[PDB]
């Protein structure tokens, strides 16, 4: 059961992340540890937590076992290889990778994945074991097989079976293609989210649908963004299943303020307390931050700070010496005005901008074309 | 089902005769625009905060 | 002074040339061509003459007598068929057709509809269609 | 210019007075080899396909079985047999059976289209079969897929 | 052609409703679909046909 | 990559800070 075999990085980055400030969750990992996982690693929570009794006994009891059963379909093969067809037949590990790569711990069970990627050449179940490899490595978060097999993935696979296994390229997203860069690539995948129902992976389809919700505030501020999020059937649909959520986006697409900071304390309670906390979410509270003071400072020229306040909640020092910060960092371009609490935008005209550009790309130009010329005639 | 094909068709009207009221001006006062209108200042503010936005 | 012998080398124009359609090049500045007299020639090609205009076997003019490539008509000259020009519109409304709305419709996003929404078919692959043939009892 | 070059089918020129051999101009293309029959690695079904198992039993034993036991065929004498027929209804797993025994018989695919573009220069057709068996004869260990046409 | 050169002939039978149902879900690869579509309640909603 | 490209902050103090303005004397007596 690879397929379900996910069931070891999600449970186990839903207590082994947050096990700093878990205590019921240690309690729910406890009946997973044991029962129903790969391998050694049951014991290595021992190296974080206190130091176990009683999965010494029966866990190594039942896996020699299993190996005792790891015979298998082996020795059937070898008196079932005397018919002379492939040398071979559909009897052995090609059809037992089930338990070594469900069971088998990732030091042997990457061997495993190589053992079982020496098989038939059948595009279906190379695609399905390159999955289970991802997933694999998505367990230990090792961050270097969900780099190089994505790449085998989404290219070295793609000669057949293609409109119907791209719900299952889904993965690059949240994984070593898709990290904290909460951008472009990572909501361009997650709006192709032409479905509704279960398929694995993240589980519980109304916390894809989050995840969906949140990629697209950073996604896009209204380039055509209320098509894609706003009028949307099923999206619609689940939004009226989390009502949460639902007022999150509508106190930004209303434009109304003021609630919306209080949306994302909310966001807050969920923002690190998932497992995906331990990069960190700073670069989405201040990137939803500055987009809400854009979207608030558009259509403003003068624009008085007393009232900033009342339009954003509280803190008129608060607004002050975050728009002091926001400003010279080099985003949300405008003038505060200390005294008469006036916040004065000023805005480039676009010939200066694009005079910059055209300065700057070409003076890096004529760089290169002066160090090709010193390359060649000496 | 006249609610939301109502209040559709009122915010239509509202934004159709808040652009048929402001070809004149170059510069006017909001609250001239809010005394033609009838309606209060706030949501005329942020009509237009809407309507720029 | 090139630029002279340029101009002059357009004597070999003339008036009278025949007409003929360019089909493969063999190497620089000669190729052959089939003559509509019915036969087929390997001529050699003035420099002049630019090497866009030729690809997709285009009408050409050649010499009579030489019988060489000289000139280059524009990419439709003799096709011997005419389009609809502009009078000859049969005038037939659409909504003189009554009862035909099932087929109507079909017809309709059959021919003009994949003009700009070419690209929904990629992405759903139905792989759109190049030809529509109708048939049904004689009238 | 030499004479051993010239071979049948190659365009030339003939000067204008008295035909003499000017030039071999360079040849276009074979015909068969330009519309020629794709090699696939063959995309089975890995044999899920149900109700057919009758036929997937008469097809193991009837055209597997010499591919891969030529041991059974030497030692019983047999003659290993050539083609197999198939025949049905249309749609009826024409092609798809032929694919799937293609890849588990570890062979590459050739599908031939050949119905009647080939044979509108008349003798393309007695050269298509013999460029495509050549390939099928130089490539590897494969299979040949043909059609009704041939009775056409 | 029955001397050496061709040998035994394999019959093809009208399919039945579970070669039915893989035909479909074979021609229903190279095609953006839903998830949940129940192609064996397509399989059963017409009653018989060819490939 | 790593874990947050480039750039970004480090004044490791902007942890929701609003809500903690807000809960800083009642949001200053909710003004």
């Amino acid at each position: 059961p690879k397929n379900p075999d996910l069931r070891i990085a999600q449970l186990r980055f839903l207590l082994s992340l947050p096990e700093h400030r878990g205590d019921a969750a240690v309690r729910d990992e406890l009946m997973a540890a044991v029962r129903d996982n790969n391998m050694a690693p049951y014991y290595e929570a021992l190296c974080k937590s206190l130091d176990w009794q009683i999965d010494v006994d029966l866990l190594n009891k039942m896996k020699k076992a299993n190996e005792d059963e790891l015979k298998r379909l082996d020795e059937e093969l070898e008196d079932a290889e005397k018919n002379l067809g492939e040398s071979e037949i559909r009897d052995a590990m090609m059809a037992k990778a089930e338990y070594l790569c469900r069971i088998g711990d990732k030091e042997g069970a990457l061997t495993a994945f190589r053992k079982t990627y020496d098989k038939t050449v059948a595009l279906g179940h190379r695609l399905d074991i390159v999955f289970y490899l991802l997933r694999i490595g998505l367990f230990y978060m090792d961050n270097d097989l969900i780099t190089r097999n994505t790449e085998k993935a989404k290219s070295l696979i793609e000669e057949g079976g293609d409109w119907d296994r791209r719900n299952r390229l889904k993965v690059y997203q949240g994984l070593y293609c898709v990290a904290i860069r909460d951008f472009k690539q990572a909501a361009e995948l997650f709006l192709d989210t032409v479905s509704t129902f279960t398929s694995y992976e993240l589980m519980d389809y109304k916390t894809f649908v989050t995840y969906t919700v949140y990629v697209s505030m950073i996604a896009l501020e209204r380039p055509d963004l209320r098509e894609k999020v706003i009028k949307g059937a099923e999206i619609l649909e689940v939004l009226h299943s989390l009502p949460a959520v639902r007022q999150y986006l509508f106190s930004l697409y209303e434009c109304r303020y003021s609630v919306f900071f209080q949306s994302l304390a909310v966001v807050e309670q969920e923002m690190k307390k998932d497992w995906l906390f331990a990069p960190h979410y700073r670069y989405y509270v201040r990137e939803m931050r500055i987009h809400a003071y854009s979207q608030l400072l558009e259509s403003y020229r003068s624009l008085t700070l007393g009232y900033m306040a009342e339009a954003f909640g509280v803190g008129v020092e608060f607004i002050d010496q975050e728009l002091s910060r926001f400003i010279a960092a080099g985003r949300l371009h405008c003038k505060i005005d200390k005294v008469n609490e006036i916040v004065e935008t000023n805005r480039p005209d676009s010939k200066n901008w694009q005079y910059q550009e055209t300065i700057k790309k070409g003076d890096l130009l004529l760089n290169r074309v002066q160090k090709l010329s010193r390359v060649i005639n000496m | 089902i006249i609610s939301t094909h109502l209040a559709k068709l009122y915010d239509n009207l509202l934004e159709q005769n808040l652009i048929r009221v402001i070809e004149p001006f170059s510069r006017v006062q909001i609250e001239h625009i809010s005394s033609l209108i009838k309606l209060s200042k706030a949501d005329v503010e942020r009509k237009l905060s809407q309507m720029i936005l | 002074e090139f630029l002279h012998a340029q101009e002059e080398v357009k004597r070999i124009q003339s008036i009278p040339l025949v007409i003929g359609q360019f089909l493969e090049a063999v190497d620089q500045n000669t190729a052959i061509v089939g003559s509509t007299t019915g036969s087929n020639y390997y001529v050699r090609i003035l420099s002049t003459i630019d090497r866009e205009l030729l690809k997709p076997n285009a009408s050409v003019a050649l010499h009579k007598h030489s019988n060489a490539l000289v000139d280059v008509l524009p990419p439709e000259a003799d096709s011997s068929i005419m389009m609809l020009t502009s009078d000859q519109k049969p005038d037939v409304m659409y909504a003189d057709i009554g009862g035909m709305d099932i087929q109507k419709q079909e017809v309709r996003e059959a021919v003009e509809l994949p003009l700009t929404h070419f690209e929904l078919y990629k992405q759903i692959g139905i792989d759109p269609p190049r030809g529509v043939l109708m048939y049904g009892p004689p009238g | 210019i030499d004479i051993n070059d010239v071979t049948p089918n190659c365009r030339v020129a003939l000067r204008n007075d008295s035909y003499t051999l000017h030039k071999i101009l360079p040849n276009k293309v074979d015909p068969l080899v330009s519309l020629m029959m794709v090699e696939k690695v063959p995309d089975s079904t890995y044999e899920m396909i149900g109700g057919l198992d009758k036929q997937i039993k008469e097809i193991k034993e009837v055209i597997e079985l010499p591919v891969k036991h030529p041991e059974l065929f030497e030692a019983l004498g047999i003659a290993q047999p050539k083609g197999v027929l198939l025949y049905g209804p249309p749609g009826t797993g024409k092609t798809l059976l032929a694919r799937a025994v293609a890849h588990h018989t570890d062979c590459t695919f050739i599908r031939v289209s050949g119905s009647e573009l080939v044979q509108k220069f008349i003798g393309e057709g007695a050269r298509m079969v013999r460029e495509l068996f050549v390939m099928a004869r130089e490539h590897a260990p494969s299979i040949i897929f043909m059609d009704e046409i041939d009775s056409i | 052609l029955r001397p050496g050169r061709i040998d035994r002939k394999i019959e093809f039978p009208p399919p039945n409703e579970e070669a039915r149902l893989d035909i479909l879900k074979i021609h229903s690869r190279k095609m953006n679909l839903t998830r949940g579509i129940n192609l064996r309640k397509i399989a059963e909603l017409m009653p018989g046909a060819s490939g | 990559e790593d874990n947050w490209d480039d750039d970004n902050v480090e004044d490791d103090f902007s942890n929701q800070l609003r809500a903690e303005l807000e809960k800083h004397g009642y949001k200053m007596e909710t003004s």
